[PDB]
RNA sequence: GCCGC
C-alpha cells in the first residue's frame, strides 16, 4: 500500500509525468498481455505499477524499447 | 454523564448563561434528588413539608411568597411526589439569580459551591486530574436529520435539453460540480479528473454507455467525446443570424 | 454521477489520508463495479441476476464491496470551494451509519466544523483518473499551504491544549530530582501514579545529527527537563534537537517544529510525526480532565475603585464644562480618551491577577509561577480565545457604539460574568446587528472579485525552463516609518536572483547567478549583511505565451522548483481571493 | 506468594440497593478488580425483559381504548419497565385480564407457574370507565443486552399478524454499580486493601450470584492469554458438456478441442474458435443457438477454473 | 497583443530592414477590462457581457484556436496544464509539420 | 437593516433570520401593541413628583421622544421613591443620569425590550449578542419529543406561551371532571355559573396523532385524573411538547464540560447508550399519501383488490376493497391501493381472441396504476380517508 | 446463545529484535478489549515479582555529589547505568556482587565477578569507561528481588545513613516490564461490526521475553479470582 | 420564497 508516492516521484520527478507513466503500466497490467514485475500482495493495479516504479525498474524508456521489441517480434 | 461537551467552545463564544445554567440546573436537581430521598424513606409528611418550605423561602429577598401552611396534606403530597425528578426554578430574563443565590442553593441541596466535582474514567478507573463542572443542561434535537440528508447516485434520469442529470433528492440526482470546484481541479493539475467530470459523467451520450459497459467489463478506459450543451449552444447562437462552426 | 453527500462527523483514529464512508452511500456508488465484480467472480451469469442481487443486498455482494472499495480513492469537497484544498482525496473505510467521518487535521484546509455541515463525495473512476486523485490531490500530498509556503495541516484547539498541559512545568510536585534512565521510565513512573506529569526531573536523551553528509550520527547527555517532556520526546523522530521539545507548545512551537521536520526529514515522517502528535494530543487533553466553570473567570479586585476613580473625573470634567471653558467636541473627546484610559487599566490589572495567580510553596519558602487557570490556560496555549475576549468575560466590557459610526461617551462597565442591563445590552446589538449584516454582505464582493482574478488569469502556465532574461526587480525589507513589517527572508525566499549578491566587502560573490535561494542560503544571507537583492519576478520574463520556470520562483505547496505545465494564474488568483471573506471593508 | 481475596460480608441495604466485599487484597489489585468488575456487571448481566405486547382490540402503538386514560404508546412504555423472573424457561407468556375501576397493577397478572414479580405495584394502565374490559397477552423473553426492535429482522421470516406490538427490550437488571477500596483491618500483612462493591438493580438478581457471573465472564475470557503460541459458481455451469443435445457433428469436435464442461465452452471467441478444424459456418451457429437456450453468450470471462 | 509586438519585431529585426521595427508604449488594464480584450472570443464571452463579444466577434470573423484552460474545458478536451500538458504538446507538432 | 433607537420597546433587537433577511423581519417586544393609527406603542408608568404610579401609559416613537424615561432596573422605596438621586434615563435617543425630580416616566419591566422567543433563554444578560440571536432562533427549530420533559431552569414565560399558543385544550366554564379518558374529557360545569335551561356539560374531544405542516406529530393528552375540580382557565390536556401547562420543547440533559478523546473535536457531541435506551429524542413523523381515481375516455378508473400480473403475496396486506388494513407496517414498494386503468381495444384480432380464451375475461388488458410506497418510506397505517362522489356506489370500508 | 461469549482466534504475533512484541487478538465483545488490555497493563506495570539492583558503594567518597575522581563520568550517571542492569538470581533472595578493574579501556558489567546463581542479561553494558586515563575503581554491590517499582523515596533501613550510604538510594525496578502500551481498535465478524480488536505493544529489559510475560500476568489475575471461578466452572 | 452551511 503506497500511501505517499515520494520515492515513486523522485524516481522520475514532475509529479506529472508518473501519473502517466503507472496509468499506461497500469493498463498493460490490467487489459492484458503483461504480468507484474513485483510480488502480488491483492493490490490494485495502479499500486502496483507505483511499487514497481519506486523499485526502479519501471520508467518511460525502458516501457518504449520494450514495445519496440514486442512490435518487432511479431 | 449523559453527555460530553467541549469546554473550548465557551470563551471564544463568549455564553456564561451555558455555565450559570448548568451549575443552576446542578443545584435545582440536588434538590430534587434530597426530596426523592426522603420520599423513599416512607419518611413523615411534616419534615418533608419542612423541607419543601425551606427550599422555596431561599434568595435574597425574592417576590414569591409560596407558602405551604395553608396546603392541604394531601395537596403537599401531590406537590413533593411532583419534585422527584428536580424543583424546576424560574429566573427572569433581565433580573434573576445570582453567583451567591446559586451557590447558597447548592449548599442546601450537600452540592459543592464551586460547581464542579471530581470524576472517574469509566474505561481506565483512574480520577481526572482536575474537577469537572458537571450539571444540568436543557438541550433540544433541531429538525435537521440524515436520514432525510443522505443521497447517492451512480445512474438516474437526466433532462432532454442539455442530456444532464437532474437535481435534488426525490428526484435522484446528482451533485452539481461547479465553476469553482472545475478552478481547483485545474490548479492540482488533474485533468483527466476534470476531462472525466465534464463528459463521461454529464453530457456525453454514447460516452455514458460506453464508460459503464467498459467498467462493468473491467476496462477502465474513457474514449471521450463533445458533451451536448455545446450542440445545444451551437444550435442557439445559429438560430441568430450568427454563424459559428467547427472548422477542421 | 457518481457523486453523494450527507453530514459529516469527526473521527479521531483516522489516519490523516483515510476517511469514513457509509456502507449505504457506497454499494450505490459503485453499483456497476460490483456488476463487474460479480459477473466477473461467476457468481451471476446474466447482468439481470447480478442486478437483482445487488437489489437483494445479500452478504457476499458485502464481501464484493469490501473487496472493490480496497485501493479506489475517493474525494470529498465542501461548498465553498475557496482554494484548491477544499478538495482532497481519502481512502474510504465502510463504517455503520449515514455521517462522513473526516479527519480533524484537515478541517483547518476545509474550513470545516462539525455544527451541521456536508459535503459532497465523488468518485474518479479511471485508472488516470484514479492515479491524479492518488499522487495529486492526496491529504498526505498537500501539507503546506500554496499561497504562503506554511504549514496547512496542523494540530488544533484540544490537541493543542493537551501538548500544552503536558509539557508545563509545576514548582512542587509528585517526584523533585529524580533521575530516570530514559523516556520509557519516565512514562511508566507517570502511569502507574508515581509522579506528575509536570514534575522536574533528569533524564538521559538520545539525539541525532543530520551533520554528515546523508548520515546520520548520534548524541546521548543528561538533560533537564520534566515528565511529561519526557514522555512526547517519544513520538518525534530521530534527527531532530531536544530543544524544540523543551518548551511550552502553544499551538505556535508545535508548527514550527512540524515545518522543522518537514523540512529535515521530508514527507512520510511528517505524516507519522502528525498523526501521533494528535493521538498523544488527544489522549493528554482527555487525561488532563480541564473544564470551565463560574470560578474561573476571576474579576480584579481594584476594578471598582477605577470605575469610581473615573466616574468623580468625568464629574469634575461636567462641572468644569458647566463652568463654559469648554465646548462639546473637547469635553467629548476628553472624556472619550479617560475612559479608555480606565478600560486600559482595568484590563491590565485583570490580566496581571489572571497571569500569575498559583502561588504555590517550594521545597524551601514559596514562589510565583505561571497560573494553571484553565481560561488562562486556553487563551495562552492558543487553542482558543485571545486576551480581548477574556477582557470582555472578566475586565471591562468597553466602548462601542456603531449606529452610524459615533461613539457613546458612558461605556459598559460590566462583563458578561456579571449581568448586564437593559440599556447597556440594547447598546451592544448596535455592534451585534453590524458585525452579522456586515458579515452576510461582502460574500457577493468577494466572489465577484475571485471571478474576475480567476478569468484575467486563467490562461497562464508554466511552459519554459529558463528565459535567460538578466532582467529583475529590487527586493529590499518593507520599512515604514520607526517599524518594520516584513524582513528581507521572507520577501526574498524562494526566489531565484536576477544578479550576483555582492557581501559589503566588494568583488566577493556570495551566491551566483540564477540561483533558488532556500532555508540555508537564506541563513547565510541573514549571517553576513545584505539588504537588498536582485530577483527576477514574473513580469520581466519576456517569454511569449506562457512564464519560465526561473523567472516565477518556487511553488509554494512544495520544496522543490515550479515544474513546467503547472497552472499559476488559478493558483495566484484562489490565493489572493481566498481571503476578504475576512476583511472588514 | 499472592494473597486471595474472599467474598466475606455480603449484606443487603434494601430490595434493590446492596453490597458485597472481599476483604483480602494486594497493593494495587483492588482497583483493578473493582473496575473490571464494574465493566463486566454494567456490560453482560443477563436477565428477562418483556418483547412484545399483544391487546385485545387495538391494532397498532398509534391507537386509543375507550374506558383507559393513557394511550397504548404509554402502556408499552410502562410495560417496558416490568421487572419479573422466570426459572427454566425463556419464552414465558404472561397473560392479564382486569376490568373495572382505577389503575391496573402487576400484581393482578395472572400467576404462572415459575413466574415472580419482584415489584408487584408497578403501575401500567388507568381503567376510568365502568364497564370497561382490558386483556392483553405479554412474551417475557431472556436477553443479555440492549436489543432495539428494528434491528431484528429474523422475527420477519415468519409472517407476523396485524395486532402484535413490538417493544424494545433491555434484559440488564444492573442500573448502577460504585465501589471503594478502603485499608484492611489485617495487621499482620504490612499494607492490605479491602473492596467495597455497591450494586443497585430492579431486584431481579441476586448480589453474589452477579458477582461470580462477573468472574466466571473474566475468567473465561482470560484463559486465551495464558496460552498465546500462534508464532465458477452457478449450477448452470460446472455441468458435463453432453447437456446441450449437440449435433454429432459437433460431438467430435468439442473432444477434440479439449471442451468437457459447459464453462469452458463460453470462455471462447467467435474469432478464434472459427479456426478450429472442420467447425463450419452453419454447425457453429447451433452451439451458440443451443447455448443461447440457456441464457449463456458466447464468450463470457470467469476469473478461476477447478478441475471439476 | 505585447506577445505579437516582440515577435513581429524580433522577425523584423532579424531581416535587414531592422529600422520596419515599430516602438511601443504599454498600457495598463484593469482585471474586467483586460478579460474582455482576450484574442479568444470564447472566452471574454463566458464571463461578462456576451452580446456586445459575440457582435464584435461576428463582425470581425474571428478564430478562438482553443489556447487557453476555459476553452477546452467548454468543449470538453484536456487542460493544457497539469497531466494534459504533454498532450497538447504532441497536436502542435503535428499540426506545424502538417 | 440597522437597529434604532427607537427599537426599545417595539421590536426586538435579538429575533431576525441571518443570511438574505437581517433587518427586515423583526419581531413585536412582549407589551408592545399597535396604535389605532397603525404606528407601535409600548406602556410606561407616570412618574409623579419623587413617587412612581401604578397608572399606566402607551406612548408611541413621537411622544416618548420629549419625556425622560428611567429605567426598568432602578430601585424604589416602599413608598414608590427613589432610592438614590441619580438615575439613569433616556431623553431623547440618548443615555444619561437624571435628577430625581426631572423623570417623568418608568418602564413597566425588565421584558420590554425582548420578544417572546427572546424572553425563553434564561440569563440572557450573560450572553453574547448574536450567540443568542442564534439560540433564540435556533430554539424555534426543535422537534417535539415522545415524552415532554420540563425544563429545570426556566424563566416563567412557559405557561404564557403554552397558554396563549392554543395547543392545549383550557377549560372555559370549568366545573368538575366526569368522563375522562385518551381521547374525551366531560365536565359537569358548577352551578355557580350556568346557562339556564337544558342543564349543560362541557365536551372537549383531543386531537389525537394528527399530520402536521413540518410532517411531525400532533397529539393531546389529559392532565386531570378523575372528579378532580377545575375552574375557569385552567389545562385539561397538554399539546405537542407541553408539560402540565408549560412549554417542554426539550430534555434535561447530564452534562460534563471535558475534552473526551477528541469525540466532541470542535462542535460535536458525545451522548451515551443510556439517553437512547430510554427514547429521549425519538419524534414520531406522520407522512400523507393519496390516490385519485379520474375518469378517461376509454372507461372509469376502478379500485379493486385483485390486479393483473400481480401476486398473491402482493395482495395479502388488501382488504376485499383494495385498501390496506389498519395497522399494517408498509416497506420500501409495497402496495397501498389497489387500481387499474383501462386500456382501448375494439379490434379483436385472433391472437387476443385466444388470449382472452385463456386468461380471463380483461386477459389483463386493463393496465394497473397503483399507489406504492415511495423508496426508502417506512411506518406503520394509521388512517384512511377514502372520499367518494354522490351517485357512485359507496365503497366498502 | 445467551451465556456465550465470543473467544479470539488466530492471534498474531510480531517479533521484533528480541525483547519487542506486538500482539493483536480479535474478536473482542464490545468494551473487553478496554477491560482486558487495562487489567493486563496494570498487573504488568505495578505487581510483578522481579529482581533489581537497590544497593551501591564505591570506595573512596561516599557522598550523593562526589568528585568522582575524575572517572570521565558523574556517580550519577554510574547510579543511572547500575540501576538498569537486568540480573537473573536463580533461587538467592540477595547476593552481592564486586567488580574492579584497571588498564585503560570501557569497564562493563561483564567485568564483574561471576557467580552461578545471577545470570547478567546485559554484560556488555558499559558501566563506566574507567577513570580518564588510567586508573582503578573498585565497587561493590547488592540486589534483591522484590515486586513492582520502588522508588528511593526513604530507605528506613539499619540506622542514621549507614545503610543509605551503603546503598546511596538507587531506584528499584523489580518488575521486568520496560514499556507496556495498549491500542484497542474496531474489527467485525460477519454481520456483526461493533467488535474490539486488541493490539498490546510490550518491551522488556530482559530475563523475560514479552509474551512469557503477559502469560504470567495473566495467570496471575486469572488465579487471584479463583474464589469465584473455582466451583463455577464449566469443567 | 423559508431555512441550513
Ligand atoms: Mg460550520
Ligand atoms: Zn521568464
Amino acid at each position: 500500500a503506497r500511501v505517499t508516492v515520494q520515492d515513486a516521484v523522485e524516481k522520475i520527478g514532475n509529479r506529472f509525468d508518473l501519473v502517466l507513466v503507472a496509468a499506461r503500466r497500469a493498463r498493460q497490467m490490467q487489459v492484458g498481455g503483461k504480468d507484474p514485475l513485483v510480488p502480488e500482495e491483492n493490490d490494485k493495479t495502479t499500486v502496483i505499477a507505483l511499487r514497481e516504479i519506486e523499485e526502479g525498474l519501471i520508467n518511460n524508456q525502458i516501457l518504449d524499447v520494450r514495445e519496440r521489441q514486442e512490435q518487432q517480434e511479431q | 454523564v449523559d453527555i460530553v461537551l467541549n469546554p473550548l467552545g465557551v470563551p471564544s463564544r463568549m455564553n456564561i448563561g451555558q455555565i450559570l445554567e448548568t451549575h443552576l440546573g446542578m443545584a435545582a436537581k440536588g434538590i430534587g434528588d434530597k426530596i426523592n430521598a426522603m420520599l423513599k424513606q416512607q419518611q413523615e409528611v411534616a419534615k418533608l413539608r419542612e423541607f419543601i418550605q425551606r427550599a422555596y423561602d431561599l434568595g435574597a429577598d425574592v417576590r414569591q411568597k409560596v407558602d405551604l401552611s395553608t396546603f392541604s396534606d394531601e395537596e403537599v403530597m401531590r406537590l413533593a411526589e411532583n419534585l422527584r425528578k428536580g424543583m424546576p426554578i424560574a429566573t427572569p430574563v433581565f433580573d434573576g439569580a445570582k453567583e451567591a443565590e446559586i451557590k447558597e442553593l447548592l449548599k442546601l441541596g450537600d452540592l459543592p459551591t464551586s460547581g464542579q466535582i471530581r470524576l472517574y474514567d469509566g474505561r481506565t478507573g483512574e480520577q481526572f486530574e482536575r474537577p469537572v463542572t458537571v450539571g444540568y443542561m436543557y438541550m433540544l434535537k433541531l429538525n435537521h436529520l440524515v436520514d432525510d440528508k443522505m443521497h447517492a447516485r451512480s445512474t438516474g434520469s437526466y433532462s432532454l435539453v442539455t442530456q444532464q442529470p437532474l437535481g435534488g433528492k426525490a428526484q435522484f440526482g446528482g451533485q452539481r460540480f461547479g465553476e469553482m470546484e472545475v478552478w481547483a481541479l485545474e490548479a492540482y493539475g488533474a485533468a483527466y479528473t476534470l476531462q472525466e467530470m465534464l463528459t463521461v459523467k454529464s453530457d456525453d451520450v454514447n460516452g455514458r454507455t460506453k464508460m459503464y459497459k467498459n467498467i462493468v467489463d473491467g476496462n477502465h478506459q474513457m474514449e471521450p467525446g463533445m458533451p451536448e450543451s455545446f450542440n445545444v449552444l451551437l444550435k442557439e447562437i445559429r438560430s441568430l443570424g450568427i454563424n459559428i462552426e467547427l472548422e477542421d | 454521477d457518481y457523486s453523494g453527500r450527507s453530514v459529516i462527523t469527526v473521527g479521531p483514529y483516522l489516519r490523516l489520508h483515510q476517511c469514513g464512508l457509509p456502507k449505504k452511500m457506497a454499494l450505490e456508488l459503485f453499483k456497476p463495479f460490483i456488476y463487474g465484480k460479480l459477473e466477473l467472480r461467476g457468481l451471476a451469469t446474466t447482468i439481470k441476476a447480478a442486478k437483482k442481487m445487488v437489489e437483494r443486498e445479500e452478504a457476499v455482494v458485502w464481501d464484493i464491496l469490501d473487496e472493490v472499495i480496497r485501493e479506489h480513492p475517493v474525494l470529498l469537497n465542501r461548498a465553498p470551494t475557496l482554494h484548491r484544498l477544499g478538495i482532497q482525496a481519502f481512502e474510504p473505510v465502510l463504517i455503520e451509519g449515514k455521517a462522513i467521518q473526516l479527519h480533524p487535521l484537515v478541517c483547518a484546509a476545509y474550513n470545516a466544523d462539525f455544527d451541521g455541515d456536508q459535503m459532497a463525495v465523488h468518485v474518479p473512476l479511471t485508472l488516470e483518473a484514479q492515479l491524479e486523485a492518488r499522487a495529486l490531490m492526496m491529504s498526505t500530498n498537500n501539507i503546506l499551504s500554496p499561497a504562503n509556503g506554511e504549514p496547512i495541516i496542523v494540530p488544533s484547539q484540544d490537541v493543542v491544549l493537551g501538548l500544552y498541559y503536558m509539557t508545563r512545568d509545576c514548582v512542587n510536585a509528585k517526584g523533585e530530582g529524580m533521575v530516570l534512565t530514559g523516556p520509557k521510565e519516565a512514562e511508566r513512573l507517570y502511569r502507574s501514579g508515581l509522579a506528575s506529569l509536570h514534575a522536574r526531573v533528569k533524564v538521559r536523551i538520545t539525539e541525532y545529527e543530520k551533520d554528515a553528509n546523508g548520515e546520520l550520527v548520534a548524541k546521548t547527555s543528561l538533560k533537564d527537563t520534566t515528565v511529561g517532556r519526557a514522555i512526547l520526546w517519544m513520538i518525534v523522530p530521530k534527527g531532530l534537537p531536544y530543544s524544540i521539545v523543551n518548551q511550552a507548545l502553544g499551538k505556535k512551537a508545535i508548527s514550527k517544529m512540524l515545518n522543522t521536520c518537514y523540512r529535515i526529514l521530508g514527507l512520510k515522517p511528517t505524516v507519522i510525526f502528525a498523526d501521533q502528535i494528535m493521538y498523544t494530543g488527544f489522549a493528554y487533553a482527555a487525561r488532563s480532565g480541564a473544564s470551565v466553570g463560574i470560578d474561573d473567570m476571576v474579576i480584579p479586585e481594584k476594578k471598582h475603585e477605577i470605575i469610581s476613580e473615573a466616574e468623580a473625573e468625568v464629574a469634575e470634567i461636567q462641572e468644569q464644562f458647566q463652568s463654559g471653558l469648554v465646548t462639546a467636541g473637547e469635553r467629548y473627546n476628553k472624556v472619550i480618551d479617560i475612559w479608555a484610559a480606565a478600560n486600559d487599566r482595568v484590563s491590565k490589572a485583570m490580566m496581571d491577577n489572571l497571569q500569575t495567580e498559583t502561588v504555590i510553596n517550594r521545597d524551601g519558602q514559596e514562589e510565583k509561577q505561571v497560573s494553571f487557570n484553565s481560561i488562562y490556560m486556553m487563551a495562552d496555549s492558543g487553542a482558543r480565545g485571545s486576551a480581548a475576549q477574556i477582557r470582555q468575560l472578566a475586565g471591562m466590557r468597553g466602548l462601542m457604539a456603531k449606529p452610524d459610526g459615533s461613539i457613546i461617551e458612558t461605556p459598559i462597565t460590566a462583563n458578561f460574568r456579571e449581568g448586564l442591563n437593559v440599556l447597556q445590552y440594547f447598546i451592544s446589538t448596535h455592534g451585534a446587528r453590524k458585525g452579522l449584516a456586515d458579515t452576510a454582505l461582502k460574500t457577493a464582493n468577494s466572489g465577484y472579485l475571485t471571478r474576475r482574478l480567476v478569468d484575467v488569469a486563467q490562461d497562464l502556465v508554466v511552459t519554459e525552463d529558463d528565459c535567460g532574461t538578466h532582467e529583475g526587480i529590487m527586493m529590499t525589507p518593507v520599512i515604514e516609518g520607526g517599524d518594520v513589517k516584513e524582513p528581507l527572508r521572507d520577501r526574498v525566499l524562494g526566489r531565484v536572483t536576477a544578479e550576483d549578491v555582492l557581501k559589503p566587502g566588494t568583488a566577493d560573490i556570495l551566491v551566483p547567478r540564477n540561483t533558488l535561494l532556500h532555508e540555508q542560503w537564506c541563513d547565510l544571507l541573514e549571517e553576513n549583511s545584505v539588504d537588498a537583492v536582485k530577483v527576477r519576478s514574473v513580469v520581466s520574463c519576456d517569454t511569449d505565451f506562457g512564464v519560465c520556470a526561473h523567472c516565477y520562483g518556487r511553488d509554494l505547496a512544495r520544496g522543490h522548483i515550479i515544474n513546467k505545465g503547472e497552472a499559476i494564474g488559478v493558483i495566484a488568483a484562489q490565493s489572493i481571493g481566498e481571503p476578504g471573506t475576512q476583511l472588514t471593508m | 506468594e499472592f494473597l486471595k481475596p474472599r467474598l466475606v460480608d455480603i449484606e443487603q441495604v434494601s430490595s434493590t440497593h446492596a453490597k458485597v466485599t472481599l476483604e483480602p487484597l494486594e497493593r494495587g489489585f483492588g482497583h483493578t478488580l473493582g473496575n473490571a468488575l464494574r465493566r463486566i456487571l454494567l456490560s453482560s448481566m443477563p436477565g428477562c425483559a418483556v418483547t412484545e405486547v399483544e391487546i385485545d382490540g387495538v391494532l397498532h402503538e398509534y391507537s386509543t381504548k375507550e374506558g383507559v386514560q393513557e394511550d397504548i404508546l404509554e402502556i408499552l412504555l410502562n410495560l417496558k419497565g416490568l421487572a419479573v423472573r422466570v426459572q427454566g424457561k425463556d419464552e414465558v407468556i404472561l397473560t392479564l385480564n382486569k376490568s373495572g375501576i382505577g389503575p391496573v397493577t402487576a400484581a393482578d397478572i395472572t400467576h404462572d407457574g415459575d413466574v415472580e414479580i419482584v415489584k408487584p405495584q408497578h403501575v401500567i394502565c388507568h381503567l376510568t370507565d365502568e364497564n370497561a374490559s382490558i386483556s392483553m397477552r405479554i412474551k417475557v423473553q431472556r436477553g443479555r443486552g440492549y436489543v432495539p426492535a428494528s434491528t431484528r429482522i429474523h422475527s420477519e421470516e415468519d409472517e407476523r399478524p396485524i395486532g402484535r406490538l413490538l417493544v424494545d427490550a433491555c434484559y440488564s437488571p444492573v442500573e448502577r454499580i460504585a465501589y471503594n477500596v478502603e485499608a484492611a483491618r489485617v495487621e499482620q500483612r504490612t499494607d492490605l486493601d479491602k473492596l467495597v462493591i455497591e450494586m443497585e438493580t430492579n431486584g431481579t438478581i441476586d448480589p453474589e450470584e452477579a458477582i461470580r457471573r462477573a468472574a466466571t465472564i473474566l475468567a473465561e475470557q482470560l484463559e486465551a492469554f495464558v496460552d498465546l503460541r500462534d508464532v465458477e459458481f452457478d449450477p448452470i455451469l460446472l455441468r458435463p458438456v453432453d447437456d446441450l443435445e449437440l449435433t454429432v457433428r459437433s460431438a467430435n469436435c468439442l473432444k477434440a478441442e479439449a471442451i468437457h464442461y459447459i464453462g469452458d465452452l463460453v470462455q471462447r471467441t467467435e474469432v478464434e474458435l472459427l479456426k478450429t478444424p472442420n467447425l463450419g459456418k452453419k454447425s457453429l451457429t447451433e452451439i451458440k443457438d443451443v447455448l443461447a437456450s440457456r441464457g449463456l453468450s458466447l464468450g463470457m470471462r470467469l476469473e478461476n477454473w477447478p478441475p471439476a | 497583443q505585447v506577445e505579437y509586438s516582440r515577435v513581429k519585431i524580433a522577425n523584423r529585426e532579424l531581416e535587414a530592414n531592422g529600422k520596419v521595427g515599430a516602438t511601443y508604449s504599454r498600457d495598463l488594464l484593469g482585471i474586467t477590462k483586460a478579460s474582455l480584450a482576450t484574442e479568444s472570443f470564447i472566452s471574454a464571452a463566458s464571463f461578462q457581457e456576451t452580446t456586445r463579444v459575440l457582435t464584435e466577434a461576428a463582425v470581425a470573423g474571428k478564430r478562438d484556436e482553443l489556447r487557453g484552460l476555459k476553452e477546452n474545458v467548454i468543449v470538453g478536451r484536456l487542460i493544457p496544464a497539469g497531466t494534459g500538458y504533454a498532450y497538447h504538446q504532441d497536436r502542435m507538432r503535428r499540426r506545424a509539420a502538417g | 437593516r440597522d437597529v434604532h433607537p427607537t427599537h426599545y420597546g417595539r421590536v426586538c433587537p435579538i429575533e431576525t433570520p441571518e443570511g438574505p433577511n437581517i433587518g427586515l423581519i423583526n419581531s413585536l417586544s412582549v407589551y408592545a401593541q399597535t396604535n389605532e393609527y397603525g404606528f407601535l406603542e409600548t406602556p410606561y408608568r407616570k412618574v409623579t413628583d419623587g413617587v412612581v404610579t401604578d397608572e399606566i401609559h402607551y406612548l408611541s416613537a413621537i411622544e416618548e421622544g420629549n419625556y425622560v424615561i428611567a429605567q426598568a432596573n432602578s430601585n424604589l422605596d416602599e413608598e414608590g421613591h427613589f432610592v438614590e438621586d441619580l438615575v439613569t434615563c433616556r431623553s431623547k435617543g440618548e443615555s444619561s443620569l437624571f435628577s430625581r425630580d426631572q423623570v417623568d416616566y418608568m418602564d413597566v419591566s425588565t421584558q420590554q425590550v425582548v420578544s417572546v422567543g427572546a424572553s425563553l433563554i434564561p440569563f440572557l444578560e450573560h450572553d453574547d449578542a448574536n450567540r443568542a440571536l442564534m439560540g433564540a432562533n435556533m430554539q424555534r427549530q426543535a422537534v417535539p419529543t415522545l415524552r415532554a420533559d420540563k425544563p429545570l431552569v426556566g424563566t416563567g414565560m412557559e405557561r404564557a406561551v403554552a397558554v396563549d399558543s392554543g395547543v392545549t385544550a383550557v377549560a372555559k366554564r370549568g366545573g368538575v371532571v366526569q368522563y375522562v379518558d385518551a381521547s374525551r374529557i366531560v365536565i359537569k360545569v358548577n352551578e355557580d355559573e350556568m346557562y339556564p335551561g337544558e342543564a349543560g356539560i362541557d365536551i372537549y374531544n383531543l386531537t389525537k396523532y394528527t399530520r402536521s405542516n413540518q410532517n411531525t406529530c400532533i397529539n393531546q393528552m389529559p392532565c386531570v385524573s378523575l372528579g378532580e375540580p377545575v375552574e375557569r382557565g385552567d389545562v385539561l390536556a397538554d399539546g405537542p411538547s407541553t408539560d402540565l401547562g408549560e412549554l417542554a420543547l426539550g430534555q434535561n440533559m447530564r452534562v460534563a464540560f471535558m475534552p473526551w478523546n477528541g469525540y466532541n473535536f470542535e462542535d460535536s457531541i458525545l451522548v451515551s447508550e443510556r439517553v437512547v435506551q430510554e427514547d429521549r429524542f425519538t419524534t414520531i413523523h406522520i407522512q400523507e399519501l393519496a390516490c385519485v381515481s379520474r375518469d378517461t375516455k376509454l372507461g372509469p378508473e376502478e379500485i379493486t383488490a385483485d390486479i393483473p400480473n400481480v401476486g398473491e403475496a402482493a395482495l395479502s396486506k388488501l382488504d376485499e376493497s383494495g385498501i390496506v388494513y389498519i395497522g399494517a407496517e408498509v416497506t420500501g414498494g409495497d402496495i397501498l391501493v389497489g387500481k387499474v386503468t383501462p386500456k382501448g381495444e375494439t379490434q379483436l384480432t385472433p391472437e387476443e381472441k385466444l388470449l382472452r380464451a385463456i386468461f380471463g375475461e380483461k386477459a389483463s388488458d386493463v393496465k394497473d396504476s397503483s399507489l406504492r410506497v415511495p423508496n426508502g418510506v417506512s411506518g406503520t397505517v394509521i388512517d384512511v380517508q377514502v372520499f367518494t362522489r354522490d351517485g357512485v356506489e359507496k365503497d366498502k370500508r
